This record gives C-alpha cells, structure tokens and sequence, in this order.
C-alpha cells in the first residue's frame, strides 16, 4: 500500500490523483493483456465496454497518460544541439505588433479629437481608455452632471458619427 | 597547500559556516519553464527533476524524523538527501550520474557553465543576432573593392523597417499595418523604395 | 553485354572478367534471409556448412529455450518460428504510414516436469517488419535503410608494447568477449606479470593459477622454461587454492563477507558459465583458430574453457621469450605474434541480421524474465503458455531498435545511385562502435588488408573521415561476419577458372598478384617477377612459379559508386574521393541522358538499384501505357506493373518513371521495362552531355566558378522537379475541435480564389510565400481584447470573430504548383493516433530551372558554382558556329592533380564525333592493341572505359587522330586536341587554340534556393531572448566569439555592443530600436543584456553570492 | 442564414426561435445567451468568456447568474433531464447532441 | 542591484543560509507543479505563483484581480502580488533542509 500510494502520488512529474492513475493502470493492464488474446491492439469503443465508461473518456485517460519530455536531449541525429534551441517563447514580445498598437492609438487619440470634447470624454471613460476602468453610465453623469439617458444619447451620437465613412475608412485599414 | 586557502579564509570576513549548506535556492521558475510542445506534449528543463527528487527526499526526511525512526533508516534518508543535492549542483561528480528516461545524464547547475554548451561560451560570448543572413556567394568581377552583391529578396528582407518607413514615408501605405502585407507581399513598388 | 536490354558499349577492355559482379544488395537480402531462415537461405546453407543449418530467430529460440523456475519442475520451451502473409503491400503500407511487417508465430511447449504436460499453444508474438526486395525497411510509412557496422571481433588480442625506460619489448593480451567480463594479461615494467581482473591493477598469474584448482607443482611442470614466471611463482606470498580464491574474492568482490563457498562459484559464475560470460559463436571460432585449440570439432559451448586460459597464458609467454611457433598439448601448432586490431581479420561486420537479432535477444530475455517470475507465483495446474508470455518488451525492442538508433537511419533518395550506396556501405558508429571524438589517426586509416575488401575511396569528407566506408563491388560477407573476397588461383604459372573465396587473414598463407598481369592465353606470364601483394602489405616483385593466387579482376579494390569515373588511375585519390561523394548527390533531372563516357558499372548499378522496372518474366507486351503496363506472358496469365509518376522522394526529388518499351515488343526476362529517375535506356544517367572549353573568361570562372549558357535554361537541359510535402494535424483540444473550413476570420478574395469549399487548395492552383493552404479554423479562446478593437468594431460593424485563424501559410522562399490532397479522417475510419482527428498533407511542386548560385560538377571532381548564365551570343564558338557550352578554369586542373577530365573531355568529343581509323595499309601501331569494332564508330556513339582497364594514351592520341567531320568538311579539333575558337563579345579569334569537347556535367542538391536566408526581427528562445537558429524557424545568423575577435581588432566598440546588446538579448532594447527605425528617430542607447543577468540568476541559485557593486 | 442545430431553429431578422416547429418566446439576454451558443456550436464557452463577451464588462456582480440563465434555457429547450445544452463543472457550458 | 548601466565592481562571495533567505520570496514544501487538468501552477509548489509572483500580467492566482489599476498590492485571499510577469524571471525560492 505504502509503496504504491507513492508511486500513485509522487513518482509522476505531473501529480495524478490516485483515483486517476488507478483507472488508467487497469486501463493498461486490459489493453496489454487484450492484446495477446486478440492479436490486435483493440480501438477504444471495445475498451469502453470493459471500462463500462463512454470511449470519449478512455480517449481522455490515455491523452492524460502521456508524460512530459525533456528540454536538454539532442534531437539531432549527430550531438550538436537541444530541443529547447527550437522552442519560441510565446509571451515575448513580437516587437512589430506593439508598435502598431502604439501607432494605433495615436490614431485613436486622434479620430476621437474630431468627435466634440464632451464626446470624446464619454468615450474614453465609456470603455476605459485613460484608466483600466470602464465606467457605467450613472459615473459618466455625475462626472458630467447629467441624467444617464442623456449619456444614452451621447453615446448614440457617438457612434452614429463614428461610422462616418472618413473615420471607418482610416480606422478599418489598421487590421 | 593548506595557508593558501586558510589565510584567504581568515582575511575575508567570510565565515565558513556557508563552505557546509543548510538551506537551498530554487532558481527562478521561468530559467526552469515547462513549455506545452503543440500537440499536447510538455516539456521541462530536467532541473525540474531533481528539484522534485530534492523536495521529495527533504520531506521524507521530515517525516521519519518527526514520526520516530531506526537511526539506520534516518541516516540513509539524509544519505539520499545529500546525494540528491550533489546531483543537483553537479550531476555526475561523484558515482554514477542519476539519469531518467532514455539512459542519459540530467543536467545540472554547474552543467550549464561547462564547455562550448556552457552559458559563458555559447550564450555570452557569442550570440545569434538580428538583421542578418546567409547565401551562397559568387565572383563579382565587374563589382569595385567597395561594392558588393547582395540579392534582391536578402536586402528585401534585411531593410525591412527602413523600407516600411520610407514607403510610408512616400506614401505608399497609408499605414504600417498595411505596409506589412505592402512588402510581404512583394508588390513591385517596394523595388525602387528599397534601392 | 550479357543482359537482354543492355545497349551496345563498346569498351576498351584489354581482358574478360571470370565472373560478373554479384547481386549488390546481397550483404543485406542475404543476411535477412539467414534471420528470417527462408527456403531461399536454406538452399544456400545446404552446401556451404549444412552440419548447423540454424536460422537467426531459430538460433536465440534455441538459445532461450528450455527455460526453467527455481526448482525445476516447471518447464518452458520455445520451437518451429514461423511467419505470415504481409499485413499490407509495400505500396499500399507506404501510402498509409503503418510499418511493413507480417504476424510472428512460435510454437510454445510448456512442460511440467514433476508429473509431466505437454501444451502446445501457438502464441502471436508480433508484427515483425520485413525487408522489402530493393532492402529498405518501411516504418510508419518512410524508407529506412539499417547501415552495416564494423566492431572488433570478441577474441584474444596479444599486443607488444615499448616501457620506454630500459627498451624492453613488453608484452599484453586482451581477452574482449562479447557480454562479459575483461581480463588482461601483460609484463610490468619488472620481469613479473600483470593479471589485472575486471581493471584491478593487482593479482599475479599465481593467485589465480591456483585458483583454478592447481597446486605449484602443476604450475612448475608446465612452466620450467619462463624465468618470468618462475620467478613470480617463488614470491606467490599466498599458498593454498582457498586462500588465492578468498583473496580473490576480496580484491573482486568486497563488501560482502567471504566464506568456503562465495569465490569458488564466483569463479566459475564469472567466466565458466553463460549466464554473466559468453563469447559469441565467432568469438569462439576466432579463439580456436588463433590458439589452434579445436579445428575440427562442431562449435558449441560458448563459455569460456579451462584450456584457453593456460593456451593464452603459454602464448603471453612465448611471445615474451620470443618464440614463433606454440603448441598446447592436446592442439595443432600456431604461429607466435602479435594481433594487429586494425587487420580486416579482427574486424567483423555486425550486419542487419546481427543486430536485428541482438535486439530481439535482449527483448526475448526481458520477456523470459517477466515468464520467470509469473513463472513462480501462479498457481500449478492452472498454467496455459499464453499466460507467461508478454510479448510487449520483443516489440518495444524492434520498434526502439529501428527508431531513434543511429545504426538505422532514413534512406537518402535523390538519386538511384544515393540509395545504393546507403545499403552495403560500412560505418563505424553506433552502439558497442567508437565516436568520432573516439577515433584517433589508426582508425582512420587505410590499413592494406581493406584491399579488395574495402574500398579506400568512398568516404565522407566531414569530420566522419574514415569512419564511414562502403564495401567494394566484389566483396562478400561470410556466414561469420567476416569480409571475404574471391580471387583466382594460379599453379605453375598456369590461372585456372576456378574461383575461391578468402578472407582478410587466409591472404597472409597465400600470395596474390597483379588485377591486370601479361596472362598469354595459358596463365604463364611472361616476365617471372610480377608485381605481387604479399602477406604484410608489402609489394615486392616474385617469380611467376611461386606466386598462387592471382586477383578477379581490375576494380575489386574499389566500390560502386566510385567505379562510374572514367579515367580513374589519372585522377589524385583526393578528387576521385570527393567526385566519388558529389556522385551519390546528384539530383534527376527530367530527360537524363545517358554519359557519352563511362564504364560497364552503370547498367548494372541502375539494374540492381530497384527503381527501375525489370520485366521478371518474359513474354510479349500485351499493351503500354504511362500509368501502367502490362506484359503477356509465354503462358496464358499476363503480368500488370503499376508505375510510380511524380513520386515525392525523402530529399524532395521527382521519382518519375517513364516506360521504354512498344506496343507489340518481345521482352526477356530480366530486361529493363521503364525508367527510373536517373537512368535511360537501363543505365545510369546522373547528368548531361555538355561543350567544354578549358579557357579561363574575363574572371567570371574565376576559382572555380563556371558560366553556363541560357540555352541550357530555355531547352530545360539542366532542370528538375522538387516535390514538397506539408502537413496539418487537426487534433482534439478543449477548445473543441479544428475544422477543416473556410470561415477564416478577416480574409480578401484573390488570396482565396485558388482554394476550394472544402478547406483545402483546389488540384492545380499556383501559390508562393505566405498564401493560405489549408484552412484550420480554432476557437480563439479569450485574452485581453484591446479597448481599441471595442471601438473599432462600430466603425465597420464588424463581428467578434471568436476563432483564431490557425491556417497553413507556405513558408519563405518556396513556390510552385500543387500535385494532390491526401486527406485522413477519422470520420474516414483511419489509425490516426490519439486526440488527432484529421490528417492533411498536400504536395507542393516546382520546376528548378538553373540559376547562379546553383552547384555543378563532373565525375573527377571538379566542383562550383553558376558564375554567370550569360545569352548563347558572348560565348566561344567553333569555326562550325556551334557556341560552347561550359567554361572552367584552367587554374584548377594541374593544381589539383585531377588530369583525367580533360582525358574524359578528349575521349568525349572523340565519341560524339565518331572516327574511322584507316587500316587499309596494314593496322596502325597504336590500334593493334586496341580491340575490334573500335576502329570505326558513328557520331555520338557510347563507350565504355573501366577504371583501371581502360584506354590508353596512345589509344587516345589515335583517336584524335582520325576526327571525321559532323556534315562539312572541318576537323575542328586537330591533333593535339586543341580548337580554335572565335569570341562572341570582340569577334576576333581568341590568339590561341583552347581545347573543347564533351565532359559529364550533373547538378548538386545544394541549389542556392535552399541555402538563401534572411531575418529582420523573428522568434526568441524561451531561457535567453536570443533568436534561433535554422531555415526551419526565422533563424538568425550566429555571431561566434572568433567574430568577436576580429570585432575588437578593429577597435569597432559600438558596433560590437549594439550587435551583443540590441540585436540579440535587451528586450527592451529590441522594441526600442524597432520604435527608432519605424519612427525615423535617432536609435538610442543601448541596455542591460538579459541573458547576462540570466547568468547572474544562475550564479545566485547554485550558492554563490554574487552582488554587482555600483562604487 | 438562419442558424440550425438538431432541432432549434433560429431568426436574426426578427428575433425568434423554433424548437422543432412549435412556438416560443424568450427573455432578451437569454435570447442572446442562445445565439451565443449556436454561433459556436461545436465549440465550449467557457464563463468568463460569456459573462465577457455577451455579458458588459463593467458586470460587478456574482457568477450564480450565468447557471440561473442556463437553467431557464434548459426549462424552456431541453425540459428533459438529458439535455442538448450540455454542462462541465468549471469549463462552461457547451450545446452537443448527445451521443 | 538597478541595472542602468553604472557598473565599477562586480563582487563574488560564499553564500551563508542569511542571504539565500533574504533573496528568497518563499519556502518550496510541495513537488508539484501544474495541475493535470487546469495547466495551473499549485500552492507552494515548484511554480508557485504566490511566491515567484504571477504568471498573467496584473493577475492573481483566485482572479480576484485583473486590472493594471492594482499594483503593488498583494491579494488578501491567494497571496498573489500584482505586478508584471518579469519577476517570475526575477524572483527566486529556497527549500528549507531538515
Ligand atoms: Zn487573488
């Protein structure tokens, strides 16, 4: 018990819970004794039957067996390189798309300065742009002393004069 | 033999408490990562293994010795513990190298510093930089000392955000965004540009 | 001749070969039908050693079997190996990416022993892959060829060493048996002996004679005459057979506490029994050969025998006292000397057999010690043969075997002659090998015993120089691994046609003479001395009576692909190696001519390379066809060949096969059906026929560059297919799943127009370098969405568009037409493997005219680049207006010692030429030798010239001679071989002849296209934010520490820095400099690296304080 | 350009939904909960996302609203206790003819 | 300690249990470090997220958090400081022996 309960919760570098690796041994003692006395390794509907669970959660035991490589074997047939020389880092930073977007909002900054100053503080404050925070409406009144179905309006006249096709013209290029 | 590392000991004010070990780093995860391969497939940077072995080791030792145990069997513990720190600062120094799936050695700490794969030679003193190309070259007989060849697509693709720059510049996409795909897509517009 | 398709060509040989060239994929169709134990090998084994004719996989069932339990009354016995029908044809496995293999069957016998049962289940033991008849194995659909390796034969190796002190002669011997345990027996630098055990550097000759069961008085019988050991056996210090065998045991095996018992079977478990030791079946042949102990017993009992140890002993003595003739009582004398282990008789060759063989041994012992242990806890009675048996660990072993080992790797295709040469070439890498930083200058070298065996040409160049080798053309492998070549036998200056077989070390009795001798007709020659090989590689001149053994033929030292070069005995061994190297990386072109030079080898090669289609059965041809044909037999039933068009290769070249025959045609057996990619009319054909001017012109051929004409672009001489394939896995995430559609967010229509509704390219529609290729849409999943696409959204109205447009865009640098869709679904009911529920692979194909940049060279050598494709108008040209074709540099041909291109170019335009030699007042002098049907010739005939039987000079200089003109009448060429040639730029005549004619020219896989890179800004590397590296990714040229050297010669600080800093690692850096030259402002300074303070990290982390100090 | 699955049926134009050919009428956000269904169907939601994207932003409140709106679907929908609106604890909710 | 560049003496020394506990931002006790199904770092293990800071940008473990107006402040419920992703490059653990 001991030496198993180990195995179960320690010997994996993903940690399984012990109900889990439980029901994925006997999934691996059923196909590999199963497959002497047919010859063939059998497709999981079959499996599913002994499991008596549906074949899309033996597909989902078997995707979770696998177990993570190593970032330091060479893959090369010859020893000159590692695995992780080919791996790109996700999260750095692409360095061109940032740059767009700083140019992005220059535009931005400068399409909503036609728009009136009122409008374009609802806007800004509307979805967030000065700060992280989009504000409900009920704020934008009473930063401006005025009833929210006003702001309604504002907002109307907004993006009604937004879809003047010299603003969505300059502004649907940039994607 | 002896003065010359005791009489450096004695004139610094380092105490060598710190020459034996009671508590270990951990190195910063990400110098660590578990990058999830496409497809599903993980994988780790191998220091992630003996950390683990490490911990495992500690906390068992914890256990025997908080639980009451044969001297035998909390001596062997502490054994392990010290054989899994050496592994992990440098793997293979002492006795057979721990390896895991495949028959291979892991890596350590002191193994990324050693040799043409070390961090210093590889990663420090040389490096792989930006702007910049390989071809195959030809006789340029017809070329001065100053000149030199340099094919339409390599220049293309090495002057790229010059060229973005100067189109826009000329006006040839309103925006930079469009400048991408102006010259990704080799319109013949970004010839004269680039020249 | 002697093939039924072969075309006429006629060649210069002087004599006629005794037997023909073997079937050159032998050295593995043999070896696999010895494993597999096929009629085919029993017949073969039925005349050469049928006192044991034991197949491989019957040769470790035996071995295995009887296994046995703790006790003894269960019993387990494996028996009758027998296999079935292909699961698939290779074909079909091919196209579908399984393995082709067939169903493994073992007749088990379990039998217990206490009351006696006899079961007999047949178990399934797996899916054994099979080798096909071109000998590539298929696994998961790709070709994978297993490599030969040479090792050092298992066996005793006596070695004489120098103390440099008192210039004493010492002497060694290294028992390396395969599986066990190393002994070593030498003399120290004392007159005592060194005995060392399992690397103990103790123990002499006394301790372990007497524990051998001996006592002194033994010892002294036997040894009275070796004042060595007499002298050690005086100050034994250690007197009784417990106490040598307790002491043994403490210097063996410490730890553990000794008793009466522990060494005594320690001794015998160690080297007498075969469960821990056991020499393989040529160890033990090579041990009774070299100590002479049995020459005519049956071999068995593989362990090691008491009598080895004193025969190699007495040996180790003999030599020390230096004697040259040993007899051990009870044995024929054999010679005294030392071992050289370079010699090709101490050199097996671990075959495909072998080591396929070795992994199903050790998958066997793996599942035998699995049986032994259910073999126990199970209960009696209850026992079926299905349950001990877990075949997992045999096919585990095959499939790790055959993946991911060295020993096994891809099969190179760019050309039929690459895929010959991939099979019986010889490495010396692998497991139980040496690695390259292993390999000192002996291995490397070309000891004399390799003559015949292998050839010392075909190498490669890299830094695997020597290592990696081919076998010769004549070559065969013995039963025992070792490499064994035929050579005719000569008696009182008389050579009879009988043909004997010889290995390495049987050429040391015997003595071999000249390939190419003055045979007169009845085998005397006519001077006594002849050149001769003697045993230790030593040339020297001996009387035609004493010699016995005379070579095959010419061309036996050398091998396939490097007995395609004409003119071969002109050219240095450095060049005729590299040509022998550019020749296998020849790429199809798409007519392949036929060289108008060459040698017989060709046919033959293209013949036995399997690419083309030989008509096994006669019969006439029913019909013909470019997609199939399909023969009428001589007896009712017909034959259909299915043909292969466009085939993608492993190396991305066409595979196309053009049929050659007619409508109504009689066929022979055995006679060429189609072409393959580099072959027409049945031969070989790597490359073109080609105008050749030696001149050097105005430095556009300088070093070794070449200039062709556009008329090889516009008449498509120089062009070939490249097929590319890419795939699209569409597998299963929490996303739900990928479809195959064309619901790609925010895309144009003429990107689109050439792509079909159901999420793929239509059949026929061009693409280059970013289009879309297969549409995968993928649920983008949820991140910060940007304020500003908030906004944007109510500019245009356009819609969230939720999925990420995870398409197929067509990397950079690559174009061309699509060939075909090879689409697999699971809705299609595929094997497609877990979680991956669509699998799409589309080809993509170009036509690769020639362009500069592109690497071109002949058969001798001669390499470069395209300096310039200039128009037909500025080239030299003859006074016929032909214009030449190619320029090279005359710089390169005296300074390389490759004098036999121009030889190859003489005797080229001789051919296309053609020529009359007027032997009507008597034969000319020159011409006598020369054969029939030589002296007349049509214009752009086909010759032959074997390497080293081949045409003479003065044969030449007759040629040239008599150069009949093509329609006019001009001999362009004069005597000398020399032409005049007019320039095309000036139009002057140029002051000097320059010499033209027709050399063999073949393009190279290293066409610039592949080998052009560039990268702006592209991805980073997870650890350091340096970029990475290969056309594959962006890439990014690396910038070495010796460029930084030169970086600081010069004294160019800030270059150096921004190219550490900006270019490479400061992230911050990196956007900044890009905000700089899109913002056409002043680039700023440069920061702190990141990787540097990665490596301050690092330092922390291993328990180093390490603290940076402002002041 | 009416979106179809297995049984329900929807209109854009004038903003109504047939389940199998019978009428019904439904609540606004749960009207827009549905579509967001249907235009990925074949693909999980995940709550977060819908409370992000069907959802304003600027919603301060609880979670509990999002499985309170999914029971009024499957009350008016999937009134059986096997649903075609299938659930999975903590990844969302998801719309699959049951297999 | 800054990194702008001003560099005059770059100082090595034996490391004493002191300093290693003064760089470390916590204490590993767990050989875990992603869940099998969430892909999510867990609590004191080899990727902790409280101690070597967040992995998402402005984000604690519990979501409680999701905004750049929070810096600094450490979550009350998970223990996650709001910062950039950068210190989970910069900040380092240490393993207490026993
Ligand atoms: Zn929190």
């Amino acid at each position: 018990q001991a030496i198993t309960r180990a195995m179960a919760d320690q010997a994996r570098t993903i940690r399984i819970p012990v109900h889990m690796v439980e029901v994925i041994n006997k999934l691996g003692r059923i196909q590999r004794e199963l497959l002497q006395d047919l010859g063939r390794e059998p497709t999981p509907e079959e499996l599913a039957k002994e499991m008596d669970i549906t074949p899309e959660k033996v597909l989902e035991i078997q995707q979770y067996a696998r177990e993570p490589i190593s970032l330091d074997q060479t893959i090369g047939d010859e020893g000159d390189s590692q695995l992780g020389d080919f791996i790109e880092d996700s999260e750095a930073v692409v360095a061109v798309d940032a740059v767009s977007f700083t140019l992005l909002q220059d535009q931005l900054q400068s399409v909503l300065d036609t728009l009136s100053e009122r409008e374009a503080g609802v806007v800004r404050l509307r979805f967030g742009l000065t700060d992280g925070q989009p504000r409900t409406l009920d704020e934008i009144g009473q930063v401006y002393g005025v009833t929210r179905e006003r702001i309604r309006q504002i907002e109307s006249k907004t993006m009604s004069k937004l879809r003047h096709p010299s603003r969505s013209q300059v502004l649907r290029d940039y994607l | 033999k002896r003065l010359k590392v005791v009489a450096a000991f004695q004139q610094s004010g380092n105490s060598p408490m710190g020459m034996v070990l009671d508590a270990v780093p951990v190195i910063p995860p990400e110098l660590r990562p578990m990058v999830q391969l496409d497809g599903g497939r993980f994988a780790t940077s191998d220091l992630n293994d003996l950390y683990r072995r490490v911990i495992n080791r500690n906390n068992r030792l914890k256990r025997l010795i908080d639980l009451g145990a044969p001297e035998i069997i909390v001596n062997n513990e502490k054994r392990m513990l010290q054989e899994s720190v050496d592994a992990l600062f440098d793997n293979g120094r002492r006795g057979r190298p721990v390896t895991g799936p495949g028959n291979r050695p892991l890596k350590s700490l002191s193994d990324l510093l050693k040799g043409k794969q070390g961090r210093f030679r590889q990663n420090l003193l040389g490096k792989r930089v930006d702007y910049s190309g390989r071809s195959v070259i030809v006789v340029g007989p017809q070329l001065k000392l100053h000149q030199c060849g340099l094919p339409k697509l390599m220049a293309l693709e090495l002057f790229k955000p010059f060229v973005m720059k100067r189109l826009v510049d000329l006006n040839h996409a309103q925006n930079i965004k469009s400048a991408k795909r102006m010259v990704e897509r080799q319109r013949p517009q970004v010839w004269d540009v680039l020249e | 001749n002697s093939v039924p398709g072969a075309p006429n060509r006629v060649s210069f040989a002087k004599l006629r070969e005794p037997l023909e060239v073997p079937g050159l994929l032998d050295v593995q169709t043999d070896s696999f039908e010895w494993l597999i134990g096929s009629p085919r090998w029993r017949e073969s084994a039925a005349e050469r050693g049928d006192v044991n004719p034991v197949g491989g996989l019957e040769e470790v069932l035996y071995e295995l079997s009887p296994i046995e339990d703790f006790s003894g009354s269960m019993s387990l016995s494996f028996s009758d190996p027998r296999f079935d029908d292909v699961k698939a044809p290779v074909d079909e496995c091919k196209d579908k990416d399984m393995t082709y293999a067939a169903p493994l069957f073992v007749t088990a016998e379990f039998i217990n022993n206490n009351t006696g049962e006899i079961k007999s289940q047949t178990v399934f033991m797996g899916d054994f892959p099979m080798m096909t008849e071109k000998g590539t194995f298929i696994i998961n659909g790709t070709e994978r060829v297993v490599v030969s390796q040479l090792v050092r034969s298992p066996g005793v190796y006596f070695d004489e060493t120098i103390d440099k002190s008192t210039d004493k002669t010492l002497h060694s011997v290294k028992v390396i048996p395969s599986r066990g345990a190393w002994l070593e027996f030498d003399v120290d630098k004392r007159d005592t002996v060194g005995v060392r055990i399992d690397r103990k550097r103790r123990q002499p000759v006394t301790v372990l004679l007497k524990a051998l069961g001996w006592t002194s008085e033994q010892i002294v019988e036997r040894f009275g005459f070796s004042e060595i050991m007499r002298s050690t056996l005086e100050k034994d210090n250690t007197v009784g057979t417990d106490e040598a065998l307790l002491d043994i045991y403490r210097k063996l095996r410490p730890g553990e506490p000794p008793t009466k018992e522990s060494a005594q079977t320690l001794l015998e478990n160690l080297f007498f029994k075969e469960k821990r030791y056991d020499l393989a079946r040529v160890g033990r042949y090579k041990v009774n050969k070299k100590l002479g102990l049995h020459v005519g017993e049956p071999i068995t009992s593989s362990t090691l025998t008491e009598e080895d140890v004193v025969a190699t002993i007495e040996y180790l003595v003999r030599l020390h006292e230096g004697q040259t003739t040993m007899t051990v009582p009870g044995g024929v004398e054999v010679p005294v000397e030392t071992d050289d282990i370079d010699h090709f008789g101490n050199r097996r060759l671990r075959t495909v057999g072998e080591l396929i063989q070795n992994q199903i041994r050790v998958g066997m012992s793996r599942m035998e010690r699995v049986v032994r242990e259910r073999m126990t806890t199970q209960d009696v009675e209850a026992i079926t043969p299905q349950t001990l048996i877990n075949i997992r660990p045999v096919v585990a072993a095959i499939k790790e075997f055959f993946g991911t080992s060295q020993l096994s790797q891809f099969m190179d295709q760019n050309n039929p002659l690459s895929g010959l040469t991939h099979k019986r070439r010889l490495s010396a890498l692998g497991p139980g090998g040496l690695s390259r930083e292993r390999a000192g200058l002996e291995v490397r070298d070309v000891h004399p015993s390799h003559y015949g065996r292998m050839c010392p040409i075909e190498t490669p160049e890299g830094p695997n120089i020597g290592l990696i080798g081919s076998l010769s053309v004549y070559a065969r492998v013995n039963p025992f691994g070792f490499i064994e070549t035929p050579y005719r036998k000569v008696v009182d200056g008389v050579v009879s046609d009988e043909i004997v077989y010889l290995t390495a070390d049987e050429e040391d009795r015997h003595v071999v003479a000249q390939a190419n001798s003055p045979i007169d007709a009845d085998g005397r020659f006519v001077e006594p001395r002849v050149l001769v090989r003697r045993k230790a590689g030593e040339v020297e001149y001996v009387p035609s009576s004493e010699v016995d053994y005379m070579d095959v033929s010419p061309r036996q030292m050398v091998s396939v692909a490097t007995a395609m070069i004409p003119f071969l005995e002109h050219d240095d061994a450095n060049r005729a190696l590299m040509g022998a190297n550019m020749q296998r990386q020849a790429v199809p072109l798409v007519r392949s001519e036929a060289p108008l030079v060459g040698t017989g080898m060709e046919l033959r090669a293209a013949i036995d390379a399997g690419d083309v289609v030989v008509a096994e059965e006669s019969g006439v041809i029913e019909e013909v066809s470019a997609d199939y044909i399909t023969v009428m037999h001589d007896n009712g039933t017909r034959r259909t060949y299915r043909m292969r068009k466009f085939a993608r290769s492993n190396h991305g070249t066409c595979a196309n096969q053009c049929p050659i025959v007619d409508a109504g045609d009689r066929v022979e057996a055995g006679q060429v059906i189609a072409d393959g990619p580099c072959t027409d009319d049945g031969e070989m054909a790597l490359g073109k026929n080609l105008l050749v001017a030696i001149m050097p012109w105005e430095g556009h051929n300088y070093e070794d560059a070449i200039i062709l004409s556009n008329r090889l672009v516009e008449e498509d001489v120089l062009t070939s297919i490249h097929i590319e394939e890419h795939e699209i896995d569409a597998r299963d995430t929490k996303l739900g799943a990928e479809e195959i559609t064309r619901d790609i967010p925010n895309i144009s229509d003429e990107v689109l127009a050439d792509l079909d509704e159901r999420g793929i390219v239509r059949i026929g529609a061009e693409v280059r370098d970013g289009d879309i290729l297969v549409g995968k849409v993928t649920p983008k999943g949820e991140t910060e969405l940007t304020p500003e696409e908030r906004l944007l959204r109510a500019i245009f109205g356009e819609k969230a568009r939720e999925v990420r447009d995870t398409s197929l865009k067509v990397p950079h640098g690559e174009s061309g037409k699509v060939i075909g869709i090879r689409v697999f679904s699971r809705e299609d009911e595929d094997e497609l493997p877990a979680g991956v529920n669509e699998l799409v692979r589309v080809y993509v194909a170009q036509k690769r005219k020639i362009s500069d940049g592109d690497k071109l060279a002949g058969r001798h050598g001669n390499k470069g680049v395209i300096g310039k494709i200039l128009p037909v108008e500025d080239m030299p040209f003859l006074a016929d207006g032909t214009p030449v074709d190619i320029i090279l540099n005359t710089h390169g041909v005296p300074r390389r010692m490759n004098i036999g291109q121009i030889l190859e170019t003489h005797l080229g335009w001789c051919a296309h030429s053609g020529w009359k030699v007027d032997a009507a007042k008597g034969v000319p002098d020159w011409a006598a030798r020369l054969p029939d049907e030589l002296l007349e010739a049509q214009p752009n005939a086909i010759v032959s010239t074997p390497v080293f039987d081949g045409a003479q000079e003065a044969e030449l200089q007759g040629l040239l001679s008599c150069t009949l003109p093509n329609r006019d009448g001009d001999v362009l060429v004069d005597a000398d071989g020399k032409a005049m040639l007019f320039d095309g730029r000036s139009g002057e005549p140029f002051p000097y002849p320059v010499t033209v004619g027709y050399m063999y020219i073949m393009k190279l896989h290293h066409l610039v296209d592949d080998k052009i890179h560039a990268r702006s800004t592209g991805p980073y590397s997870m650890i350091t934010q340096q970029p990475l590296g290969g056309k594959a990714q962006f890439g990014g040229q690396r910038f070495g520490e010796m460029e930084c050297w030169a970086m600081q010669a010069y004294g160019a600080a800030y270059t150096l820095q921004e190219l550490l800093t900006i270019k490479s690692d400061d992230t911050v850096g990196r956007v900044k400099v890009y905000e700089a030259i899109v913002k056409g402002e002043n680039i700023p300074e440069p920061g702190i690296p990141e990787s540097f303070k990665v490596l301050l990290k690092e330092l922390q982390s291993l328990c180093l304080n390490v603290e940076v100090l402002s002041s | 350009v009416r979106l179809t699955f297995a049984d329900i049926e929807l209109d854009e134009e004038t903003h109504e939904v047939w389940k199998a050919g019978q009428p019904v009428s439904l609540s606004p956000t749960e009207f827009t909960l549905l579509r967001y269904f249907v235009i990925n169907a074949g693909t999980v939601l995940s709550k977060p996302k819908i409370l992000d994207h069907v959802w304003r932003y600027d919603f301060g409140g609880d979670v509990n609203v999002v499985e309170s709106y999914v029971s009024y679907l499957r009350r008016k929908i999937d009134t059986g206790e096997k649903r075609l609106l299938h659930t999975l604890r903590g990844v969302g909710y998801v719309l699959r003819e049951p297999r | 300690m800054l990194d702008v560049n001003f560099f005059d003496e770059l100082r090595i020394g034996l490391a004493t249990a002191e300093d290693i506990r003064q760089w470390s931002y916590g204490e590993v006790k767990k050989p875990e470090t992603i869940n099998y199904r969430t892909l999510k770092p867990e609590k004191d293990g080899l990727f902790c997220e409280k101690i070597f800071g967040p992995t998402r940008d402005w984000e604690c473990y519990c979501g409680k958090y999701k905004r750049v107006r929070f810096k600094g402040i450490i979550c009350e419920r998970c223990g996650v400081e709001v910062t950039r992703a950068k210190v989970r490059r910069e900040r380092m653990g240490h393993i207490e022996l026993a």
